[PDB]
């Protein structure tokens, strides 16, 4: 009863075609949906559905028996290994010494690589007399019999109890190795090794095998720290050692919240004199305690200076956008912005001052983009958003547009472009002039209204017309029906133009009609009227779509050569930068780039750059006067300050630019207060032990994510951005089952690690239904067991409208208290020293209290009373009450006011507080902290905390000695001052 | 009587030195000859006069070596073979022949460091630019890298004029790109119609916890062996620790490029100590139901798919063993190296090629001919064994049957093969044949080969033969040409052929004599031979260790590397892992691949004879024409007619 | 790789002393084990002394436990063997050997050897 051979034996009785559906039906679905609920998600298999149900029902009732058992499918036609060691010794040398019997000899001394593998050097000779000669491989078996491997996680969050392990490999066959393995000490984390003594231990490795030696460390400081293990063998002369770098990340999540963005322009705005502009400080009502914050002030001399400078540099082009790129339109970062950037620089003749050498680099970037984009192509030149999906009309037309715009820069194959135009015109355009879309919706303007969907055809047809407006003389001999398609599309747009209710449709349709010269009269009036405040085309509830609509409308205005309605639209488009200096989605950044770039077609009485921007920063001691001029290599200047303040900026002179004020801080792990346009629930539940896990894994758990759209229709494109907990990684088997099976629930996964905090897992969803919850679950494996784990984040957001989001956090929440790594040793007292002062082992006198209290840093000395205790899984909050200010600090506080002290979780057991007990506490002016509620004293290495026994219990033996000392302390700190 | 003979390569390669040998028979005075080549049609000249005179001091042998400059004309862009007309004027008598042209301009070989990559790695590739003589030359070549959709994503265009025929190139695979059999195309800027390609797979990034090797004990399957196919399942971790687990293995039959998975052979064997043996019995094997017999399954192949699951984890790795042959005999007899025509009466040499089921050459395999099976001939290292038969002079089409007689075998496992050979055609039924015989050895440059000339003819006009005309065909070009004297009354005439490094890798010898025939007409008796030299380097290069067997070097050690090459030659190196060099299918870059490519572009199609008197020159890759009216049938086929 | 040349031997008094210098022809760093071996006529190849790559760890055979002292100067690429309190039974051919670092007391893990030098310790009279 192996029940695997039964499964495969039953699979072997279906036709070879349409045979995968029974295989995927036999699979254990991790999101344990019944057969009839999985047959709802199967796409194209009509006979497959019945087959999927037949086999699913089968194996499911064969699983109802037998409570070692093997229940995995044995598949076929899959190659196993890749990632072989990188090649080296790639050089061209020649022989030019006198030959010996016609054979020249040259000796070349080389350095072997640090890899344990069998290299095989291949040689080829080319002689201009005796021709060519391919040599035999010279096999070099590089081997080492004692090799030490250090296993540490990807990143560890501060104050976590992780157990790294040093695996020792012994390949000696006749010898059982006795070796002394030692962990070196680093003051940046509490290890079993200190400065007082080493942590060296003697172990014995069996022959032809390994041994794992564990070390538990507690990171105390954020940054890249050195984990170094030394191994010295106890018999031979082999001494090996490993020194790896472990990065320790802060306790929250990184945020680059945009403080404000202000258009720097003294001529059209700022009236008399010149423009003054106040910039507020940041919110930071949730900044993680004891974390730094950096404010980057960015001065763009022109509206499109940073976007170009980033579009040229390779290792900076992907910083324009805060969302991943794993789909047909998203990948277009590799082309579009670099394309319009190079064109903007060509039209304005700026490569001379900027640097000619970079142009070709940009072109190579475009080449790479083009290469990447070719991966989404189907037969007959049709582009789908994801492989194994129906080709989309919108994406195909958009790729046509970008490619036809790119034929000027790099070599674009006319077969793909022309075949795509042919696919669009011939297959997707109906004699109605309407373009059909038989794929899932990508843009939320592609789905339109329901009972009347007239505008649904309007927006798509206008977009495809904009696409074909730039492939006029580029692709025509292959597809000669471009004037007729433009005719029919423009006719459908110009006929049903008075049926448009949304401002986006009006915008993009107006630009499509203006490109042909058909925007005039009632269409012109109707178009310009909808613009609210005559500087933005917007709809409530769709935020980035308003940036797109304003961009398309600006292109319509520049197409009509109208130079009156533009400056307000430029001022509005320049101040929509919400996610860093750039924008959220791809389409927003692209269209704003195109429009703001094409406002500088020529210089027809247009503003030339010569600004005199002075900034009075409170953190700095003097004014800061930046002067960016035209005909300068860098139209960009930036400064950085490590203190968050609200500074005043004063622009002057002639020139229109941008002031981007962005900060960087770490927010706490609290779930979203108000989730705008998304419902999201995340739960994590442990998996059974007997259920098999990978070998290196220690514990396996199930992660379940359930989301729902709150809109009137289904969401069009959604991202699940899951940041893993420390030491965790997803099970790629389940991800493969969900992304590639017949019952599809995931478009594709990524695991796109950008080297920021913990590694992320991006999941792509074609849609999120509003009629139900799109639950999906998968296994997560903990390869390093961690205690005091800080929770992980799961942020959902719509790709083309980032304000539709919901950020939730998940945690196992183990029961009633904290299980840490065994605290008996000094490894623990070391960790607990960090978060509150240390007492001399009950040898505490009031004279000592006076010393430590009369330190020059001691700003406040309070007598608190523990009112409330709200402890979380990342930071415990003690809502205290001041009963008497024995020494008030730099912050005014009244007797009886509450102050909420924050403490790290790792210190909870070290403090062991009880509610409604008196306490003596003191600290520094640095202990005060900026949050709201304005109750922020961080209990740190300088915060004295001691339980004050009440008057009724001073009649006990262990208390009176402390009571009298505390009273003498109080009066000796009120009546008598400090002499130090 | 005056007879001006012209023979030149049957297919003229462009930008290559083609030697033309023109003669003057029965004429004792010296005739001036200037040869020119014209575009067909038209009077467009692409070669100068190329002067020479044929003085009796050189026995009337001429040299007019020339190169054909590459130009576009006569529909080299519309699917026609742009023929050219050669002119050979002997005083006033002019002999012309329309010769086929092949725009080839040389060879391009592509070196890839790996064959399976990861999306994100670097591809180090080099282009080698040589001509038809495999010497480095400076040409302009276009290098395009194509995705499996056939879209060039990386276009380059460079000249290897002063880089000594090598072009180092690199490309970084992006993180998201197509998956499949990516190609690298390389073609000459002058001859884009000729493309060379090397393929590689990008696939994806996978790192298994353990490797599983699944292979049978026998490198083939003998059908009548009821022991079954015994397959070994070994599995070990990637660091030398044997895997403990269990393997689900299944068998099936690969007919052509399709398969029939057998759901009756699925077995679960325990993999203990990294070892596991499973057998596919002939009982279950015969039970595949289509038509049940054991001789219809010959020619198909088997395949073994194994899925090993680890005991201590959920890890699972599968491997497949394909390319295993189902043979009726563990040896194969091939007449592909044996001529397809025989001369009646005079003995026939058979170049019987003995090989193994995997295509490898056989060694020490006794073979014999049916009928006169009382002969003893063993196979050499190259895999060729000669079997001579003394045939009778008749009009019979000779049907030969050869079988191997290797004992210590059941002699049902001995294969037999039947070839059909058509007779020769003498002009005028003159019974005039010449036979060239050589002793089959694996010879090297530096040796001297005795070429046995045989001449059988009637007693009349036997004193008219004082000279054999011998020409050497090497890599498509004419290497050496000359005369071999003969005293009348001799039946065997030995030619001392001095073999140098130029005869590599294979050469065809053409020998003919012309005379006034007994039927009254012009008689041209001819015969050729395909002689295979050991396929080794024209030069020499090896790479060995340094001072004193640097034993199992440790990572980071500075080991001395000794390079042994030719004087005045660039040497390119690339250190790749064994794990990628081993699994690259047959896409390696070896010397044998180079020689196989050069021999694949050979003009001659038949080993050593022709259908008639002029078919010998055509089958040898030569156009023969005369002033007396003897010529070959012109070819319009750039590729040989495949049988 | 590296080859070695031993010098400093010869004939010496019964209880005298002499230092044997082992010259290397390459890089002596990264050589974990550097060992002196002796072979007397009518004796198996026996072990004398080994020194670590940086010194500190020294292994000696019981026959020369306190009488001999092996040293090394990595800067000069030299290994020294000082022989104090000689005994007539020490008459042998002393070799210098480059090793791997594995099991230095045995002679199987030394892939490079030298030429050797004859040390003859003559007894009193006889
Ligand atoms: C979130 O927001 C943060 C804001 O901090 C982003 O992080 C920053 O990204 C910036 C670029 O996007 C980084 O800008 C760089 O600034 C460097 C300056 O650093 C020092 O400057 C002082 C000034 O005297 C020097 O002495 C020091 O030696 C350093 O240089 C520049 O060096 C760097 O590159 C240069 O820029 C200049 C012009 O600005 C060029 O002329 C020069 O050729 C070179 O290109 C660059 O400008 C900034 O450091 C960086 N902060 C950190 C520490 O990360 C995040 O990337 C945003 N994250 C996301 C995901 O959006
Ligand atoms: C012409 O050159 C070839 C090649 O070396 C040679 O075989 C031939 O003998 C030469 N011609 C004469 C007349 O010697």
């Amino acid at each position: 009863v192996q029940l695997t051979e039964k499964r495969m034996d039953k699979v072997g009785k279906y036709p070879k075609e349409l045979r995968k559906c029974c295989e995927d039906g036999m699979r254990e679905n991790p999101m344990r949906f019944s057969c009839q609920r999985r047959t709802r998600f199967i796409s194209l298999g009509e006979a497959c559905k019945k087959v999927f149900l037949d086999c699913c029902n089968y194996i499911t009732e064969l699983r109802r028996q037998h409570a070692l058992d093997e229940d995995i499918i044995a598949e076929e036609n899959i190659v196993s290994r890749s990632e072989f060691p990188e090649s080296w010794l790639w050089n061209v040398e020649d022989l030019k010494e006198p030959p010996k019997n016609g054979i020249s000899t040259k000796l070349m001394n080389i350095f072997l690589k640090d890899s344990i593998t069998t290299w095989e050097i291949l040689a080829v000779s080319m002689s201009d007399k005796k021709g060519i000669c391919v040599a035999d491989p010279f096999e070099v078996t590089v081997m080492q019999d004692f090799f030490i491997d250090l296993r540490l996680p990807y990143s560890v969050v501060r104050n976590e109890q992780v157990e790294i392990r040093a695996v020792l490999y012994n390949y000696r066959q006749n010898q059982e190795l006795k070796v002394r393995v030692e962990l070196l000490h680093n003051p940046a984390f509490c290890s079993l090794a200190t400065t007082k003594r080493r942590h060296q231990q003697t172990v014995t490795i069996p022959p032809k095998s390994s041994l794992s030696v564990p070390y538990v460390i507690v990171p105390l400081k954020t940054g890249l720290q050195e984990v170094e293990v030394k191994a010295a063998v106890y018999h031979h002369f082999i001494s090996d050692g490993v020194r790896k770098s472990l990065k320790v990340v802060p306790e929250g999540i990184r945020m680059n919240k945009t403080v404000a963005v202000r258009t720097l322009d003294p001529e059209r705005l700022g009236r008399e004199g010149v423009q003054k502009e106040d910039i507020p400080p940041a919110d930071l009502s949730d900044q993680v305690p004891d974390t730094e914050s950096e404010t980057r002030i960015l001065l763009q001399g022109t509206p499109v200076a940073q976007m170009t400078e980033d579009a040229v540099d390779a290792e900076r082009l992907k910083h324009l956008i805060v969302t991943p790129s794993g789909c047909g339109e998203q990948n277009m970062i590799g082309m579009t912005p670099t394309v319009i950037a190079v064109h903007y620089l060509d039209e304005t003749e700026q490569w001379e001052k900027f640097g000619l050498e970079k142009r070709q680099g940009a072109l190579e970037l475009i080449k790479k983009g083009y290469t990447q984009q070719l991966a989404f192509r189907q037969p007959s030149s049709a582009f789908a958003a994801f492989v194994k999906r129906a080709p989309s009309t919108w994406l195909t037309a958009y790729v046509v547009k970008v490619f036809s715009l790119a034929v000027n820069l790099i070599a674009i194959d006319s077969q793909v472009l022309c075949g795509a135009v042919k696919w669009l015109i011939l297959e997707k355009q109906k004699p109605d002039g309407v373009f059909q879309e038989d794929a899932p919706v990508i843009h939320q303007e592609m789905i339109g209204g329901l009972r009347n969907n007239n505008e649904k055809d309007m927006a798509l047809t206008a977009f495809v017309l904009i696409s074909l407006q730039e492939a006029k003389d580029i692709c025509e001999e292959q597809v000669n029906s471009l004037p007729g398609s433009i005719t029919k599309a423009g006719d459908f747009l110009e006929a049903n133009y008075m049926n448009l209710q949304r401002s986006y449709t009006v915008a993009i349709a107006g630009y499509a009609l203006a490109q042909m010269g058909r925007l005039k009269g009632p269409l012109l009036n109707k178009f310009l009227t909808t613009a609210k405040d005559k500087n933005r085309w917007e709809d409530p509830g769709k935020q980035l779509y308003n940036v797109e609509a304003t961009s398309y409308a600006l292109l319509a205005l520049l197409q009509l050569k109208d130079f009156d309605f533009v400056p307000p639209v430029v001022r509005w488009l320049n101040e929509q930068r919400y996610y860093g200096g750039g924008y959220g989605s791809t389409q927003a950044t692209f269209m704003v780039f195109q429009a703001l770039a094409q406002y500088q077609k020529d210089a027809p009485d247009h503003q030339e750059l010569n600004l005199d921007v002075s900034l009075q920063l409170p953190s700095r001691s003097s004014k800061i006067t930046h002067r960016i001029h035209w005909e300068s290599a860098s139209l960009l200047r930036s400064e950085e300050t490590k203190e968050n303040e609200g500074f005043t900026v004063t622009a002057e002179g002639k020139g229109q630019g941008t002031l981007s004020v962005v900060t960087m801080y770490h927010a706490k792990a609290k779930d979203q207060l108000t989730c705008n346009k998304f419902d999201l629930k995340v739960t994590i539940k442990p998996a059974p032990e007997t259920e098999k896990r990978p070998q290196d894994a220690k514990n396996t758990m199930i992660l379940e994510i359930c989301t729902r759209y709150r809109g009137d229709q289904d969401a069009t494109m959604s991202i699940l951005d899951i940041s893993m907990m420390t030491g965790f990684a997803p099970d790629t088997d389940d991800l493969k089952q969900l992304a590639n099976g017949v019952d599809r629930y995931i478009s594709k996964y990524e695991l796109d690690k950008a080297f920021s905090d913990r590694n992320t897992l991006i999941i792509y969803l074609d849609k999120v239904s509003h009629s139900e919850d799109d639950c999906l679950a998968f296994k997560v494996h903990q390869y390093f067991n961690v205690e005091l784990i800080q929770p992980g984040a799961v942020k959902v957001y719509a790709y083309y409208n980032l304000e539709e989001s919901c950020t939730r956090f998940y945690h196992p929440e183990k029961e009633d208290g904290k299980l840490n790594k065994l605290c008996r040793d000094e490894l623990c007292r070391c960790a607990e020293e960090n978060c509150f002062i240390q007492k001399s082992d009950d040898k505490v006198t009031l004279e000592e209290r006076l010393d430590k209290a009369c330190e020059p840093g001691v700003d406040y000395v309070y007598k608190t009373r523990l009112v409330k205790v709200q402890l979380s899984n990342d930071f415990d909050e003690y809502i205290m009450a001041i009963e008497q200010t024995i020494k008030s600090g730099s912050d005014e506080v009244q007797v009886g006011q509450q102050r909420t002290f924050i403490s790290p979780i790792k210190c909870r057991e070290a403090l062991k507080l009880e509610e409604k007990k008196h306490y003596l506490m003191w600290g520094l002016s640095s202990d005060f902290w900026g949050e709201k509620p304005n109750l922020s004293y961080i209990i740190g290495k300088d915060t004295w905390v001691e339980h004050w026994p009440e008057e009724d219990e001073c009649q006990d033996e262990e208390n009176q000695k402390q009571c009298q000392d505390l009273g003498a302390f109080t009066e000796s700190m009120v009546v008598f001052g400090c002499p130090n | 009587s005056p007879m001006y003979s012209i023979i030149t390569p049957n297919i003229l390669r462009l930008e290559s030195e083609e030697t033309m040998v023109l003669e003057a028979h029965d004429a004792q005075g010296d005739v001036p000859v200037t040869v020119t080549v014209h575009d067909f049609p038209g009077k467009k000249l692409v070669l100068s006069s190329e002067k020479t005179v044929l003085t009796p001091a050189t026995n009337h042998m001429g040299n007019v070596t020339f190169t054909i400059p590459a130009n576009r004309e006569f529909k080299s862009e519309k699917g026609r073979n742009k023929f050219v007309t050669v002119q050979a004027t002997f005083g006033t008598q002019v002999v012309e022949k329309v010769v086929l042209v092949s725009l080839q301009s040389g060879y391009l070989f592509i070196q890839t460091d790996k064959t399976i990559y990861t999306p994100g790695s670097t591809v180090l590739y080099r282009i080698f630019t040589v001509n038809h003589k495999l010497l480095p030359v400076g040409r302009t070549v276009m290098v395009n890298i194509e995705n499996p959709e056939g879209i060039p994503v990386k276009q380059d265009s460079l000249s290897s004029q002063n880089q000594l025929g090598v072009l180092p190139l690199s490309w970084d695979i992006p993180e998201l790109v197509n998956m499949g059999q990516w190609k690298i195309r390389a073609y000459y800027e002058n001859s884009p119609q000729q493309v060379f390609s090397t393929e590689f797979e990008v696939k994806e990034y996978v790192l298994p916890s353990f490797e599983v090797i699944v292979e049978p004990t026998e490198k083939f399957y003998y059908i009548y062996n009821e022991k079954g196919l015994e397959v070994t399942i070994t599995a070990r971790f990637l660091y030398g620790k044997k895997v403990e687990g269990t393997a689900f293995v299944i068998f099936g039959i690969q007919d052509g490029e399709q398969r029939i998975s057998l759901p009756e052979s699925l077995k679960r064997i325990p993999i203990e100590d990294g070892s596991g043996e499973v057998v596919l019995s002939r009982k279950v094997l015969l039970d595949g139901v289509q038509n049940p017999r054991a001789e219809d399954l010959v020619g198909k192949s088997l395949y073994v798919s194994a899925t090993v699951i680890l005991h201590s984890g959920s890890d699972m790795v599968q491997a497949e063993r394909s390319g295993i042959p189902i043979v009726t005999s563990p040896y194969q007899i091939h007449f592909t190296k044996t001529p397809k025509y025989f001369k009646p009466g005079m003995p026939f040499d058979l170049m019987v090629f003995v090989t193994n089921p995997d295509g490898s050459p056989a060694y020490r395999v006794p073979v014999a001919v049916q009928g006169e099976d009382t002969v003893q001939s063993l196979t050499q290292g190259d895999g060729v064994a000669k079997l001579s038969i003394n045939t009778h002079p008749s009009q019979k089409p000779l049907s030969i049957t050869v079988r191997t007689k290797k004992q210590e075998l059941s002699e049902a496992q001995q294969a037999t093969r039947t070839m059909q050979a058509l007779p020769y055609s003498t002009v005028g039924n003159s019974n005039n044949y010449l036979h060239l015989s050589v002793l089959r050895t694996e010879l090297r440059p530096g040796e001297t080969l005795n070429v046995n000339f045989l001449l059988r003819m009637d007693r009349a006009h036997e004193a008219k033969i004082r000279y054999y005309t011998y020409l050497i065909m090497n890599k498509g070009r004419l290497l050496k040409a000359g005369r071999q004297v003969r005293e009348p009354g001799q039946d065997l005439v030995v030619l001392p052929l001095s073999i140098t490094t130029d005869f590599i890798p294979s050469f065809r010898l053409v020998a003919y004599y012309t005379l006034i025939g007994a039927s009254g007409q012009r008689e041209v008796v001819a015969d050729s031979v395909w002689v295979d030299v050991k396929d080794s380097c024209v030069g020499s290069l090896v790479v060995k260790s340094g001072q004193s067997e640097d034993r199992q070097p440790v990572p980071g050690q500075q080991m001395t590397l000794k390079i042994e090459g030719d004087h005045g030659a660039r040497v390119v190196l690339v250190a790749v892992d064994k794990g990628v060099f081993v699994l690259n299918k047959k896409n390696k870059l070896t010397q044998s691949k180079i020689w196989d490519v050069v021999e694949k572009a050979d003009i001659g199609c038949t080993p050593g004879s022709g259908k008639d008197y002029a078919g010998v020159f055509s089958d040898a890759g030569l156009t023969f024409t005369s002033s007396s009216g003897q010529q070959t049938a012109q070819r319009a086929e750039l590729q040989c007619p495949q049988p | 790789q590296v080859q070695l040349v031993e010098t400093g031997g010869g004939l010496v008094q019964a209880g005298g002393s002499l230092r044997l210098s082992c010259a290397a022809s390459g890089s002596i760093f990264s050589l974990n084990a550097m060992g002196w071996f002796r072979q007397a006529p009518g004796k198996e190849r026996e072990f004398v002394a080994t020194i670590n790559r940086s010194g500190g760890r020294t292994y000696y055979a019981d026959s020369v436990k306190g009488r001999f002292t092996i040293s090394r100067d990595n800067g000069k690429n030299m290994v020294y063997l000082q022989m104090h309190s000689l005994k007539p039974e020490d008459t042998a051919i002393y070799y210098c050997a480059a090793g791997t670092g594995w099991s230095p007391q045995t002679d199987n893990e030394y892939n490079y050897w030298g030429q050797g030098t004859q040390v003859t310790v003559s007894s009193h009279h006889h």
